[PDB]
RNA sequence: GUCGGGCUCAUAACCCGAA
RNA sequence: UGGAGGUGAUUUAAAUG
RNA sequence: AGUCCCUCCCGCUCGGGAGGGAGGCACUCUGGGGGGACUGCCGGCGAUAAGCCGGAGGAAGGGGCGGGCGACGGUAGGUCAGUAUGCCCCGAAACCCCCGGGCUACACGCGCGCUACAAUGGGCGGGACAAUGGGUGCCGACCCCGAAAGGGGGAGGUAAUCCCCUAAACCCGCCCUCAGUUCGGAUCGCGGGCUGCAACUCGCCCGCGUGAAGCUGGAAUCCCUAGUACCCGCGCGUCAUCAUCGCGC
């Protein structure tokens, strides 16, 4: 089962909140972001942040 | 002397002791009741779009849960 | 045409059939009565086997050089059946492969390399291959594939 | 004068071959691959040679050096080898969507390795085991 | 022995083994035809990739499928015609070279004997082989009972693929004759419903018995 | 009935082979 | 949400410490 | 691999091969750093959540695959005969050394395996293709001697350099043709070697001879889902010598 991990959940939510003008639609570029914007150190888990965070902007575009 | 074709169209659901059975609703492509859908108990993997060759069509399988 | 152009085992029967004509070449006084190694059972069932292992041991000169007696021991060895325990890998004798290569010193076919092993020498190298043309010539009246090469 | 260089690779066998223009001659390791033994080895080398066809088969000459693995291990990464290398050297997408449709493996390769051996009857294997009685 | 145009034989053409076309080898049933591979190929042998995904064995040329079933023992925790075959190191377990051998002679041997393209022979043995019918098995008072179903194609397949080459293994054990010629025999019987044939004779046993039990 | 082996955590019942 | 009643049924054998 | 020179072979050289040297880092490989996969994209089910099912593209697709890491506790489970340790005992013996025996006995019940009961083979000659590891109290190429096991000299190696190291199953040709046999190789006689201070009790190897049961296995019962199971050999541990074992390839 692929269910997402919460601290993932908690530290893209904070992402993404603190600036809604950064993070589109496009995975590469919040993979970018997500490498700029904290400290993490393993690749896996930039990709699952910058996956949910990507997922956020589209529910939140759409109206949900 | 040489049964009948039929073609599976729904997939229900596994039955049997051990889980090996599986039962179908199939169109009979020829014969006296060419048109007639019934229920039929499987054994051995089936999709849909799969024929069977039944050796008489009179017998419909009761329905399970 | 060369010794790499040919099928291995044709070329040693056709080699041992031209062995038989110099008169360097003759099998020791034990030869009737001994195996080719530990790990066989029964002796050789050809009369004229020691002709096929003086040409086999040839031809590996040929392609593998210098190589000395304890190598080809190796290439010679083979599975044992040991009864009731299981098959296992052994080395075959010295004798009949160091007697080959003194005999085939002799005829001048091959030489020796101090510390290394023994060599073909030209006039070796000129008699395989001939025997692996002429094979060829005749191989490809039935395999036309191989006249390109 | 073109010389193309292309590599293979299955199971611990690594195969590298150089192609340019020739007369149709093939080589594995020196010996003319129409010799080759046995005949299963043989057809699992001359497949792609088969389907490109007479014409560009003619029109080119082969050498492969492969070391490592065994005897079908040999036969499948010269396969590999000189399917890429017909690919690049002809140039062409109907020869490379025909290998595609045939086997795909010709042009993408074989990833599967042995898995390591694990305690309880190690020698035979990972994931066979002793007997197991009770009395 | 064998010539040597035979031992060096190179093909020009994409058929099977580079001896056997299948352009007019027509399949009858109706419900077998979308699982007998017949697309052109020429050496039988795709290394064991279709196991790992469901259904795929459907797109396996139906002579590896061949190859592949006599590649075994036979006999090991059941007895075929009233003997365990436990063969062990002297089996064709994972000896391929050895079983397409065999199936190549036992070819040779089918069209010289029959006249016909081997392939078209052994569609008609699988055709003849395969069950309609067979039961499944309940429980009452400490007693086992029979109850009638239906198979599905892809069963039917494995199964007569299974039966003809365990009685091309029976009939080689412990006698004179070889395994090619036991195959192609089996193959032949089974092609013209002689109860002689192991495959056809199971056929027909199982069928009666899922009858008697509606 | 005797002896031996299965099944059971074990014994009885039960199954198999033998003289 | 949680309760009180009624009528039907229950697919061999299975002792002991 | 392409390029230059030298030497030797072939169908006598238009062409095709093999060594050596100059030269190069292309290719393979070695090992540091980095990229790549996120249910990210598409269509359904579910709620419009959590997720699930099916497609594309892709070396790789849904913990990508194989491993290490086992919570609070229990099991008076095993170990004081690895080492540590309380109490009780021996303390001129229950402590310390030396010699010879024993742990290797044999009406019999049981576990786990090896070799077979043959043609999906046995024998004889010929032809192919590995990986893991290990080496100075050592690995030993190469030459000579011997029918074999073995013996006498000995280059190089403190090791990507030298060595163990030219695996077997597989392929070609000939003999045997369904038989207790050219199946099987237990058991025993005579002779030859190696290690060691010592080979009877009680070691391993080789030559000739000898030739037991076994012709597929009752009731029961075990392992395994992919480079997996089956089949085939090999390395290391133990080790002076000795592998039907363990761990790995
Ligand atoms: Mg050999
Ligand atoms: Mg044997
Ligand atoms: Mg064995
Ligand atoms: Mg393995
Ligand atoms: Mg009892
Ligand atoms: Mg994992
Ligand atoms: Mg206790
Ligand atoms: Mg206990
Ligand atoms: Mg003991
Ligand atoms: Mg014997
Ligand atoms: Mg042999
Ligand atoms: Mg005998
Ligand atoms: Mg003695
Ligand atoms: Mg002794
Ligand atoms: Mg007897
Ligand atoms: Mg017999
Ligand atoms: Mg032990």
């Amino acid at each position: 089962g692929k269910i997402r991990q919460g601290f993932i959940k908690r530290v893209a939510r904070e992402l993404f909140n603190k600036y809604p003008n950064e993070f589109t639609r496009d995975f590469e570029h919040n993979k970018k972001k997500v490498e700029e914007l904290t400290n993490v150190t393993s690749k896996k888990i930039r990709n699952r942040i910058a996956g949910y965070i990507t997922k956020l902007v589209r529910m939140k575009e759409e109206g949900k | 002397d040489e049964g009948y074709p039929a073609e599976v169209i729904e997939i229900i659901g596994r039955t049997g002791t051990t889980g090996d059975v599986t039962q179908v609703k199939v169109r009979i492509l020829e014969g006296r009741d060419k048109g007639r859908v019934i229920r039929r108990n499987v054994r051995g993997p089936v999709r849909v779009g799969d024929i069977l060759i039944l050796r008489e069509t009179e017998r419909e399988a009761r329905e399970i849960k | 045409a060369t010794v790499y152009d040919v099928p291995g085992d044709l070329l040693v029967e056709r080699v041992a059939q031209r062995l038989k004509e110099i008169p360097e070449i003759k099998p020791p006084e034990w030869a009737p009565f001994v195996k080719t190694g530990r790990h066989k059972e029964r002796l050789p069932e050809q009369e004229d086997w020691w002709y096929y292992r003086v040409a086999s041991i040839l031809r590996r000169v040929y392609l593998d050089g210098p190589v000395g007696i304890e190598r080809l021991r190796t290439y010679y060895g083979g599975r044992k059946n040991r009864g009731h325990a299981p098959e296992r890998f052994y080395k075959a004798g010295g004798s009949i492969i160091r007697k080959a290569l003194q005999q085939l010193e002799a005829a001048g076919f091959v030489e020796k390399v101090p510390g290394k092993g023994r060599v073909i020498t030209p006039k070796g190298r000129s008699f395989l291959d001939k025997i692996a043309t002429e094979l060829k010539k005749e191989l490809e009246e039935i395999i036309p594939e191989l006249k390109k090469y | 004068m073109r010389i193309i260089q292309t590599t293979g690779k299955r199971k611990t066998a690594i195969a590298r071959a150089v192609i340019r223009e020739g007369k149709g001659r093939v080589r594995i390791n020196g010996k003319p691959v129409e010799l080759v033994e046995p005949e299963i080895a043989r057809f699992t080398i001359l497949e792609p040679l088969i389907l490109a066809g007479e014409e560009i088969w003619n029109s080119v000459d082969i050498d492969v050096k492969v070391q490592g693995g065994g005897f079908m291990g040999q036969a499948e990464a010269a396969r590999i080898a000189i399917a890429r290398a017909l690919v690049e050297w002809t140039g062409d997408m109907n020869l490379k969507e025909k290998f595609i449709k045939y086997d795909r493996t010709m042009l993408v390769g074989d990833p599967r390795r042995t898995e390591p051996h694990k305690p309880n009857r190690s020698t035979k294997g990972p994931r066979a085991k002793r007997q197991k009685s009770y009395r | 022995a064998k010539p040597l145009s035979e031992r060096f034989f190179i093909p020009h053409e994409i058929k099977v083994m580079g001896r056997w076309s299948t352009e007019d080898v027509e399949v009858r049933d109706p419900s077998l035809k979308p699982y007998i591979n017949l697309e052109p190929r020429l050496l039988p042998h795709t290394h064991g990739r279709h196991a790992k995904k469901h259904f795929g064995k459907a797109n396996v040329h139906i002579v590896e499928r061949l190859i592949n079933k006599i590649m075994r023992s036979g006999g090991s925790h059941y007895k075929v015609a009233g003997h365990f075959m436990r063969r062990e190191h002297r089996s064709l377990n994972s000896k391929k070279v050895k079983a397409y051998e065999v199936v190549k002679e036992a070819f040779k041997i089918i069209e010289k004997r029959t006249g016909k393209n081997p392939i078209q022979v052994l569609v008609w043995a699988i055709e003849n082989a395969a069950p309609r019918e067979d039961t499944t098995s309940v429980m009452f008072g400490g007693i086992r009972y029979h109850v009638a179903v239906d198979i599905s194609p892809m069963r039917r397949l494995d199964v007569a693929l299974r039966n003809i080459a365990l009685g091309a293994s029976a009939k080689c054990y412990r006698t004179k004759m070889s395994f090619a010629e036991a195959l192609a025999e089996e193959i032949i019987l089974a092609a013209n419903k002689d109860p002689k044939s192991y495959a056809y004779s199971k056929k027909l046993e199982i069928e009666r018995i899922a009858e008697s039990s509606r």
